[PDB]
Formats: structure tokens, C-alpha cells, sequence
């Protein structure tokens, strides 16, 4: 395939986070699916090392692997939860919960 | 137990399509830990309540606003249909004493509030909490005294619902932001997740 | 395994970059090998999404993949090369050439 | 093709790793064209108008520029009577198709007394800075170098220039990025 952002809804009960997350119990986390195949275009914002390793992969595919398709930017969500001390906490921007951009690294 | 609906309503407010983003990113709810109540006397004709909390805000956080929510109600009194009118004042307790309540110690005035309707009242007491965060380990704080003064044509036993009662007890609402603009807070958030993981 | 940095020597002749890279002839680019298996410890600097996705993979291994072990920080090297116009260019810090840290994303 | 100076700089930068260079980006610009006029009775010195094609990105802040010339007595007999002289480089603002210094408008850059045969380095950062901020009014991106021989010396003390192919002049521009590496 091709490294791209896909949809992914996460129910916290399924992962067991219902034990402390009061809301929203379920949200859109997104997912980076696909592979980083040569050539790496601009739309995955490749780094020089990612480009190097990819070129090495072409030369030595049995010894060196290709770049991985990972989230480049992450977006916050609104989360109401309980602290470790049980203190009710509401955070309008709970950073790093959903994928904003995907890329090759 | 469960968090107050006020926190949930704040969440619902934030998640509803509001045109205005909140002033504070971090909001916490701190219920009262213990309460010392003294009935009205001839020398001091008002209800006295010393409320002890356990507020603990990280030093990397810069708090914006704090609210003390109390439930004002004529406490199931006879002739309670004669009205409900009065005022209440909250003091930050600096020095305490095991004699009476307001009849001793050291206090700083916070908020004066005239009351009418039975229900929840909100008192902006950000000042006290800021001093509690900046403890300096010299004076014993993290607590405050609330006095309830009834007017002439009012309820006999006008008061706020406090311990040892179990219905509509007082609690703190702290509005806070991160000093490092989210740098230090999200780090402590992460360590919490690995602990929950 | 464990998400960790491994050695990786890159000869520019092998990838064809000898056509413009004057120096050096080969350098240490490093590589992030291993997998992001539960639990993700501090030493891979996991993001909240990485933690979420990992827990989802355990719950739904047929739908969601685990986090990938990728370079988190990158270190520059000194590179002498020819510009697109053929102009000899020397850069003491040629950013993003070698892996400094690895992590789960 | 690349100057050994650039290669030496790389070796210099990679050796002395305990000392970071003042400039991160270094570029080499060879001479594009050269107009040479021999010495005359009216103007007793060698005249050279050197044209370059220096183009530095606007997101880059240049620190220092060097003009490297090869000073040499052009293979003359009776050159063993000594070797002494001087050379001067001017930034050319306005040119003219008659002679070299016998016309136009110039700004003085560097004066250099010379003795040993070999490569000389002239700090002419001022001109390059003016070339980046071109403003498209005057035809620049070029400079004139004059070579003056002292008394009882070589007949043709000069710098190696085109149409020769050995030890030709070239520019060395030291630059850093304004956005601290973000845009570059
Ligand atoms: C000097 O360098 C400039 C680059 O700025 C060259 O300009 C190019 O000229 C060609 C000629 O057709 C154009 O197609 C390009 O668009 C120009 N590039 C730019 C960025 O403007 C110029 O050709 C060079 N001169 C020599 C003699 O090599
Ligand atoms: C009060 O809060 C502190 C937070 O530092 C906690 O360590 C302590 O256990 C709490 N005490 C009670 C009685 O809840
Ligand atoms: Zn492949
Ligand atoms: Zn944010
Ligand atoms: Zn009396
Ligand atoms: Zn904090
Ligand atoms: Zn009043
Ligand atoms: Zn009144
Ligand atoms: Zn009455
Ligand atoms: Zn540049
Ligand atoms: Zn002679
Ligand atoms: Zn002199």
C-alpha cells in the first residue's frame, strides 16, 4: 500500500481505560497504515535518514529494513478523568491522543 | 465514588460547539476533607464553618481561577416558608485555635455574598489557593472559614450543607494552566499513562 | 525484542550518492531495530497514541498494528558536496543524517 | 573539480571537532569570465575584471567572503632579480566597454602587498553582501583586480586568470542560516 492516515475509533472499555476515563469513553484516534516504499514522496515528509535507509534497503533488502509509517503530528482531545490520587481532572487539550499527520521515518 | 456533574457539565460545555475556547486548560475538583461547625451564639449570631481541603496543584502549573461552591439551604426547618435571606463570608484561615471558630485565630477576608435562592452558590476565592500553592512552609494554610449570617426576616437555621451531613457537600474548583505552555504538564501526563498502562 | 539503536554503516557508492557527495565516503547512520511490545517503558519515550494503539493491538490484533520503532532524535554530520548548480558546498551541520535516539510511535 | 581549499576545510572542520566553525555553510564560486588588460604607459599595472555568478539563498546570512588569487611572475626570463609588488581589488558598480580602470565606477575593497609566489586570500565580504542585495539598478556581481609590480622586479607580475586553466580565481562564501537551520 502507501503510508497514509486511516480512521480508528477507540473504545476505552476495550483497552481497559474506562477505569479512570470518565469521558468520552470512545474517540477517533486515527491510524497510520501503509508502507514506506521507494520512492518516498513529499506527502510523507521524509527525513534524510529515512531517504538514506530506503536507498540502503534497495541495495541490501535482506539486512536493512525500510522506513516505518508513523504519526508525524499528533492532535489533542478533550478528556475528563481521575488523577492517580482520584482527583477529577478536565483537560480541554489532552495532547497526543489522535494522529494529525503521518510520515516516513 | 464519582466526580461531580459540574465537572461533567464543564466537559459537555467544552465539547459542545462553543465559539469560545476556555481560559483555562486544566480544571480540577477538590471535595472537602473535614469540617468543623459551630452553631450561632449570642456573642456571635451566625453559623461558623471551618472547611479543610487537600488541594495539591503541581508547581509547573500556573492557576488562573478557583471557585468555592457551597449549597445554601434552609436546613429542613419549621416555618421554612417564611423566607430564605442572608449573607455569607469566607475567610482564608492563617492561624487556627481549638477554642471557637471566628472568636479566635487569624483570617484574611475573601468574598462577601448575599444569598436568597436555595441552591448552589459560587465564590471566587482564587487568592487563597494561590497562597496554598506557594506554601513557603511557614504558615499552616490549605483551609478556610465560612460564616453564614441570617437576616431578620429569614430562616431560623439558614446554613450551608456541610459534614457530618452527606448531601450537597462543599468542593473546590481550580482552573489552571501550565507555566511552560504545556511542555512540563504533558510530560507528567505521559508518566501517568505508563502507570495506567 | 526492545526498540533500540543499532549500528549501520552507509557507503555512498552503494546508494549512488557518490555522484554529488564529495565527503565523507561512508558514515555511521545507525538504525532503529526491534519492536514496540507491551509495555512501553520510559526508555522509548512513548506517545499517548503509541500507548493507545499498543493496547488496541492486544485487543484487536487483526485490525490494528503495534507502534513502530523509529528514530526520535537525529544528529547531523559534516558533509562536503556539490550543489544542484555544481557549486561545492560544505556544511558542518548537515542535519538528519544519523540516529540519536529511537522510540515508539 | 572542487578546489582543494574546500576539501581542506572539510578536513579542518572534521579534525578540530572541539572547535566549531564561525560559519556553518561554505560555498565555492569559480570565475565565470575575465577581461584582462596589459599595463600601459598611462596606467602602469595589470588590469583584470573578474565576473562571478555568486547566488546565495536569501534565507542565508553570509558571514565572510574570500577572493583567492594565484600571484605569479608569468614565466619570464630575468625574473631572478627579485619578486615584490602589490595588488588591489575594487567592487565594480558601473562598467564601460572601453578599458578597465580607465573608466567606470568602483569602490575600494582590499589592498595587499605581495612577496611569495602562491595563493593569496582577500577578504571582500563587503562586495558579496552588496551582491546579494542586488536591487537590480547597477550591473554588479563582478570586481576588478589590479596588480602593481614594485621597482626592479618581474616584468609581468600578475594573477593567473582566464583564458588560462591553471590556478584560476574563485570565491569562498561563509554563510549561516537566519532561521537557525529551519529553512535551510
Ligand atoms: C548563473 O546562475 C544563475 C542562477 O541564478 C543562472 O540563471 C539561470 O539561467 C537560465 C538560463 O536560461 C534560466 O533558465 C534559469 O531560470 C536561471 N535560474 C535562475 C535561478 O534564475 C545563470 O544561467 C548562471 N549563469 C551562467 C553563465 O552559468
Ligand atoms: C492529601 O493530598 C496529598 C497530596 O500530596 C496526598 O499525598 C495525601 O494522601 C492526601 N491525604 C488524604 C487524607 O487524602
Ligand atoms: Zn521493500
Ligand atoms: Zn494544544
Ligand atoms: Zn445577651
Ligand atoms: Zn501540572
Ligand atoms: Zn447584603
Ligand atoms: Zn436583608
Ligand atoms: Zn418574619
Ligand atoms: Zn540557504
Ligand atoms: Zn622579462
Ligand atoms: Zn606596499
Amino acid at each position: 500500500s502507501h503510508c497514509q492516515k486511516t480512521s480508528l475509533r477507540v473504545n476505552f472499555e476495550d483497552i481497559g481505560w474506562d477505569s479512570w476515563i470518565i469521558a468520552p469513553k470512545e474517540y477517533e484516534a486515527y491510524e497510520c497504515k501503509g508502507g514506506c516504499f521507494f520512492p518516498l514522496a513529499d506527502d510523507v515528509t521524509p527525513t534524510k535518514h529515512a531517504i538514506v535507509q530506503t536507498l540502503v534497503h534497495l541495495k541490501f533488502p535482506t539486512k536493512v529494513g525500510k522506513a516505518c509509517c508513523v504519526p508525524t503530528k499528533l492532535s489533542p482531545i478533550s478528556v475528563l478523568y481521575k488523577d492517580d490520587m482520584g482527583v477529577p481532572t478536565l483537560k480541554y487539550h489532552y495532547e497526543g491522543m489522535s494522529v494529525a499527520e503521518c510520515g516516513c521515518r | 465514588a464519582e466526580p461531580p456533574q459540574y465537572m461533567i457539565d464543564l466537559y459537555n460545555r467544552y465539547t459542545t460547539d462553543k465559539s469560545s475556547t476556555p481560559a483555562s486548560n486544566i480544571v480540577r475538583s477538590f471535595s472537602v476533607e473535614d469540617a468543623i461547625s459551630t452553631a450561632a451564639t449570642e456573642d456571635f449570631p451566625f453559623q461558623k464553618h471551618i472547611l479543610i481541603f487537600n488541594i495539591s496543584i503541581p508547581r509547573h502549573e500556573q492557576i488562573t481561577r478557583a471557585e468555592l461552591r457551597l449549597y445554601v439551604s434552609c436546613q429542613n426547618d419549621v416555618d421554612s416558608t417564611h423566607g430564605l435571606e442572608g449573607s455569607m463570608v469566607v475567610y482564608d484561615v492563617l492561624e487556627d485555635s481549638e477554642t471557637w471558630d471566628q472568636a479566635t485565630g487569624t483570617k484574611t477576608f475573601l468574598v462577601s455574598q448575599d444569598i436568597r435562592d436555595e441552591g448552589w452558590e459560587t465564590l471566587e476565592v482564587s487568592s487563597a489557593v494561590k497562597r496554598w500553592v506557594r506554601a513557603d512552609s511557614t504558615t499552616n494554610k490549605n483551609k478556610l472559614e465560612v460564616t453564614v449570617q441570617s437576616h431578620r426576616e429569614s430562616c431560623d437555621t439558614l446554613d450551608i450543607s456541610v459534614p457530618p451531613g452527606s448531601k450537597n457537600l462543599p468542593f473546590f474548583v481550580v482552573f489552571s494552566n501550565d507555566r511552560s505552555n504545556g511542555t512540563k504538564e504533558t510530560r507528567l501526563e505521559l508518566k501517568e499513562m505508563i502507570g495506567h498502562e
